[PDB]
RNA sequence: CUCCUACGGGAG
RNA sequence: UUCCGCGGAG
RNA sequence: GCCCGUCACGCCAUGGGAGCGGGCUCUACCCGAAGUCGCCGGGAGCCUACGGGCAGGCGCCGAGGGUAGGGCCCGUGACUGGGGCGAAGUCGUAAC
RNA sequence: GACAUGCGCAGUU
RNA sequence: CUCUUCCUAGUACGAGAGGACCGGAAGGG
RNA sequence: GUGCCGGAAGGUCAAGGGGAGGGGUGCAAGCCCCGAACCGAAGCCCCGGUGAAC
RNA sequence: GCUGAUCUCCCCCGAGCGUCCACAGCGGCGGGGAGGUUUGGC
RNA sequence: GCCAGGAGGUUGGCUUAGAAGCAGCCAUCCUUUAAAGAGUGCGUAAUAGCUCACUGGU
RNA sequence: GCUCUUGGUCGCGCCUGCGUAGGAUAGGUGGGAGCCUGGCGCCGGUGAAAUCCACCCUGGCGCGGCUGGGGGC
RNA sequence: UCCGUGAUAACAAAGCGGUUAUGUACCGGAUUUUUAUUCCGGCUAUCGGGGUUCAAUUCCCCGUCGCGGAGCCA
C-alpha cells in the first residue's frame, strides 16, 4: 500500500539547488531534477511514525507547522482533525522560546472572545468597537492553532524545515525533539525524525501529513476515512 | 620560527636596564647637594617640590627628592641617595634618605617615621 | 559779382528772408564779439516793431505812441510772474537791477534807449530800425535783411552788417561772405 | 713603593 | 677580638 | 571638538667638532740584568788521585728600558647639530 | 691598595 | 762692583711665632 | 636712473616741398626780396623688455 | 732754533683726612717756578 | 739763675664708658684771702706730679 | 614704364548728433510764417522748439585738385 | 628765455560744452568669537585768478610748479 503511493507522484523535488548533506537521501538526477530514494524514504518513515505512535500512545502533544503556501490549508485541517496545536500564518518569533510572553496574547484573545459577547457593547466608542475589532481580527488571525494547549510541546512536525528552520531552532535550543518532512533543499543533521520527500507538490504533503495524523489517532481509537484533501486538488 | 630556523637563529634573552644607576648594584650612594632649588609638578599637579642636585661619590651628579615637610640642606650639605622615582617630576629618581648624615630627620612627624628618620619620642 | 548783386535775389511770399552769413574768425587773445546796439542801418524796413519799454504806471501813454505797438508798467512786474507762458524789450537804466522778474524766467534783454522826459517824442529816432546778433560759439555772424522791395537800397548790409567790423583783436580774417535766407544763398567780394 | 741610618750602606 | 688552649671563647 | 610644525623660555641626555688628556695592544730596531745552555779555558789563574773541576772569557735566549711608526676604547673641547620633557607665551591651520 | 706591633691570625689606615 | 751662606745668637727686642745692630769668617756671579 | 633690444601710434625735428601775406623798386608790365598754414628722416621724448648688461 | 700752551718735575697755601695731632703718611680748591724728554706754535 | 706756695667754688656740658686744662665739642665766672693763671704745657682710664702765664733775698 | 594699396590737405557732394520733463536718437545760434503738394508753427511744457532756407561747430562717408608713404610686375 | 604739455580733495585718479565718478588713507555704523575680508555711509576738489557760454574739470587768457625740446648771454 505504501510504496504505490509515494511512487505515484510523492517523490523527487528542488534540482541542483540542494545541500550535500542530504546526499544519502537522492537516488539520482534526472533531467534536472534529484530523484530522492523512496527505498531508504521509506525505512526514516517507519523509525519516524515509531516515535509519533510511541508518543502518540503516551497522552503527548504535538505541534505542526507549515507556513508556506503551497502547503498551508491542508496543515490548517490535519491538526483541527487531531486536536494538535500548529502555525498556518507567521510563525511569530520566539514561540516556542518566549512562550510565557506569547501566551499572554493568547490571554488577550480571550480577553476579547469574552468582551465580545456582553453588554458593555452598548457603550464604548466606534473608535474602539473598531480598534478592538480588528485588534481581534489579527489576533485571533495568528493563534487560531497556538493556543489549545498552555504547555511546550514534546514534540513538532513540520513540512520545508528549512523554509521554517527559525522555529526549528527555537525547538532545538530548547530540547524538543524535531520531526519534518523535507525534501533535498535542507540539512537533515538538525533534523532529529528526517521524513524525507517533496515539500512543496501538495500531493506529497497531503499524503505524509495524513497517515501522520491518522496513526496520531489510532492510537487514540476511532479509525475513520481520510479527511477533504481534494477540492481543488489540480 | 621554525625548529631548524631555532637551530640557527635561536631566541634572544632579554637583559634589562636598571632603572637607577647608584652604581656598583648598592642599596645606597652618598654624595655633596651641589644645588639645592625647587621645581614644579608635572602633568595635572602644582606645587613647589623641594629637589636637590647631588654630586656622587662616583663623580656622578644628580637630581635627588627631599621628602616631608621643611628641612635644611645647603649647597654644600653632605647626603645619602636612596633611589626612588617621584613619578611626576622628570629627572627625580632618587629620594635623599632623611634623617642621615647632614639631613636632618622630621620634626614633630608623630605618624610613619621609619621613613623620614625621626626619633620615636616620649609620652611622660 | 563785383561789389553785391541785390536783385540777385530773383519764389515763396514776402522774400524779407535774406541775409548775412559771412563767416568769421574765433576770439584773437582774450575777447569775443558783440552787436552794436540797435546798428543805425540806412533802413526802416516798414516795420511796427512790438518794442517793450520797461516803464512803470506813469508812462501809458505816450510810451505806446512813439513807435511801439504797446507798452507796460510795474503792474505786471510779478503778475506775469505766476506761469511759464504769461512772460522788444528795455531796461531799466542806470545800475537798477531790473534782474528781478527778467534775472529768471532767459530770452533776449539788455542796454536800451534813454529819456527821462517821456518815452515818446519826435527825435525818438532809433528804437525800431535796427537790432543785433553777436557770437554763436559755432561761428557768429547770421544778421539780418530787407525784403524783395529794393535796388541798390539793399545794398545795406554793405556799409553797415559788413561795416559791423569794429569790435574783434587780431587773430586771423573776418570772412567768407554769403547772403540771403529761406530759398538760397549766393555770395561776393565784401 | 715604604722605611732605617752613625748619611758610609742597608732593610721589607 | 691585637682573645683562651684546629678546638673553644669574644 | 580635535590637532600639526616653526618660534621663545627652563632642565636633561646625546652627535659632529681645531683639538687637548689617559688606558690597552702590535710592529720594528738600539742598550740589555739575573740565569740556563752552547763554545772556549789561549801565552794568564785554583785544585788533582794527570782524567778532569772551578774561576774567568765569548755567544744564543732574555725582563725591562729607549726610539719610531700603527691599531682599539674611554674622557674632555670653543662652537655647532639635531632629540626628550616642562599648568595656562608667539605665528599660522597641515591633518580628522 | 698600603701596613705599626705579637705570633696566614688578630689589628691599623 | 755685588750676592750668598755660616759663628757670635735663632741671643737684643718680643700679644710673640719672627728676628737684627757691632764684629769675624767662607764660598759665588 | 644709465646702456642695449623691441615698438609702421603719437610729441618734437633739418634741409627740402609749400606758398597765405608783406616789402624794395620802376610808368609799366615785371625783376628782386622776406615769409604763415601744412607736408617733411635719423635723433630725442614717449610706451615696453633686459642683470654671467652699467 | 726761538717759544713753553701741552708735557715731566717741585714748590707756596692749606681745606680737610690721620683716636688726639696745618706735615708720620695724605692735600682740596687755588697760586709760583724749573726743565727742554712729549704733543704742538712760529 | 735760685727758694717757694707750685690757692679754693674750679673736678662746669656732649661724650663719659673718661674731660674733671694734660681725650675733643661748648665755657670762661666767683672767690676767702700772698693771685687769681678762660690753669698754652709731659701723661694716663678719667683723677693722681713737674712747667710759668706770680714774686723775697742774693 | 604698369598696377595694388593706404595717409595729410583745401574743395565740393549727403549724412553725422540716442541729458531729465517731453508728440522723440532737439547740435549751434539766425530768417520765419507756410512751403510739401499734407507737414502748419506756436502747442502745454522745456535753459533752448520743431514746415522750410542758411551759414556753420563734431564725427564719418563718396567722387575730385595738389602733395606723401608702403607691396608687387 | 623761448614753444609745447601736464595740474582736482590728505593722497590716487576720471568724465574729446550739458550741475559733487571713483579709489586709498581717514572717521563712523552693520555682519564675521577676535583679527583681516565683506557691506553701508561720510569725506575741508575741479592748481590760483580773469574771461567766453543759457550752461565749463572740459574753450579762451595770466601766474606757479613738474615735463620735454630749441635757443640765451659770448
Amino acid at each position: 500500500v505504501k510504496e504505490l503511493l509515494e511512487a505515484g507522484v510523492h517523490f523527487g523535488h528542488e534540482r541542483k539547488r540542494w545541500n550535500p548533506k542530504f546526499a544519502r537521501y537522492i537516488y539520482a538526477e534526472r533531467n534536472g531534477i534529484h530523484i530522492i530514494d523512496l527505498q531508504k524514504t521509506m525505512e526514516e518513515l517507519e523509525r519516524t511514525f515509531r516515535f509519533i505512535e510511541d508518543l502518540a500512545m503516551r497522552g503527548g502533544t504535538i505541534l505542526f507547522v507549515g507556513t508556506k503556501k503551497q502547503a498551508q490549508d491542508i496543515v490548517r485541517m490535519e491538526a483541527e482533525r487531531a486536536g494538535m496545536p500548529y502555525v498556518n500564518q507567521r510563525w511569530l518569533g520566539g514561540m516556542l522560546t518566549n512562550f510565557k510572553t506569547i501566551s499572554q496574547r493568547v490571554h488577550r484573545l480571550e480577553e476579547l472572545e469574552a468582551l465580545f459577547a456582553s453588554p458593555e457593547i452598548e457603550e464604548r466608542p466606534k473608535k474602539e468597537q473598531v480598534r478592538l475589532k480588528h485588534e481581534l481580527e489579527r489576533l485571533q488571525k495568528y493563534l487560531s492553532g497556538f493556543r489549545l494547549l498552555k504547555r511546550l510541546p514534546d514534540a513538532i512536525f513540520v513540512v520545508d524545515p528549512t523554509k521554517e528552520a527559525i522555529a526549528v531552532r527555537e525547538a532545538r535550543k530548547l530540547f524538543i525533539p524535531v520531526i519534518a518532512l523535507a525534501d533535498t533543499d535542507s540539512d537533515p543533521d538538525l533534523v532529529d525524525y528526517i521524513i524525507p520527500g517533496n515539500d512543496d507538490a501538495i500531493r506529497s504533503i497531503q499524503l505524509i501529513l495524513s497517515r501522520a495524523v491518522d496513526l496520531i489517532i489510532q492510537a487514540r481509537g476511532g479509525v475513520v476515512e481520510p479527511s477533504p484533501s481534494y477540492a481543488l486538488v489540480q | 620560527p621554525t625548529i631548524n630556523q631555532l637551530v640557527r637563529k635561536g631566541r634572544e634573552k632579554v637583559r634589562k636596564k636598571s632603572k637607577v644607576p647608584a652604581l656598583k648594584g648598592a642599596p645606597f650612594r652618598r654624595g655633596v647637594c651641589t644645588v639645592v632649588r625647587t621645581v614644579t609638578p608635572k602633568k595635572p599637579n602644582s606645587a613647589l617640590r623641594k629637589v636637590a642636585k647631588v654630586r656622587l661619590t662616583s663623580g656622578y651628579e644628580v637630581t635627588a627628592y627631599i621628602p616631608g615637610e621643611g628641612h635644611n640642606l645647603q649647597e654644600h650639605s653632605v647626603v645619602l641617595i636612596r633611589g626612588g622615582r617621584v613619578k611626576d617630576l622628570p629627572g627625580v629618581r632618587y629620594h635623599i634618605v632623611r634623617g642621615v648624615y647632614d639631613a636632618a630627620g622630621v620634626k614633630d612627624r608623630k605618624k610613619s617615621r621609619s621613613k623620614y628618620g625621626t626619633k620615636k619620642p616620649k609620652e611622660a | 559779382k563785383v561789389y553785391t548783386i541785390d536783385e540777385a535775389a530773383r519764389t515763396a511770399k514776402f522774400d524779407e528772408t535774406v541775409e548775412v552769413h559771412a563767416k568769421l574768425g574765433i576770439d584773437p587773445r582774450r575777447s569775443d564779439q558783440n552787436v552794436r546796439g540797435t546798428v543805425s542801418l540806412p533802413h526802416g524796413l516798414g516795420k511796427q516793431v512790438r518794442v517793450l519799454a520797461i516803464a512803470k504806471g506813469e508812462k501809458i501813454k505816450e510810451a505806446e505812441e512813439a513807435g511801439a505797438d504797446y507798452v507796460g508798467g510795474e503792474e505786471i512786474i510779478q503778475k506775469i510772474l505766476d506761469g511759464w507762458m504769461d512772460f522788444v524789450m528795455g531796461a531799466v537804466g542806470s545800475k537798477l537791477g531790473r534782474i528781478l522778474g527778467p534775472r529768471g524766467l532767459n530770452p533776449k534783454a539788455g542796454t536800451v534807449g534813454f529819456n527821462i522826459g517821456e518815452i515818446i517824442r519826435e527825435i525818438k529816432a532809433g528804437r525800431i530800425e535796427f537790432r543785433n546778433d553777436k557770437t554763436g560759439a559755432i561761428h557768429a555772424p547770421v544778421g539780418k535783411a530787407s525784403f524783395p522791395p529794393e535796388k541798390l537800397a539793399d545794398n545795406i548790409r554793405a556799409f553797415i552788417r559788413a561795416l559791423e567790423a569794429h569790435k574783434p583783436e587780431g587773430a586771423k580774417g573776418t570772412f567768407l561772405r554769403s547772403v540771403y535766407v529761406t530759398t538760397t544763398m549766393g555770395p561776393s567780394v565784401r
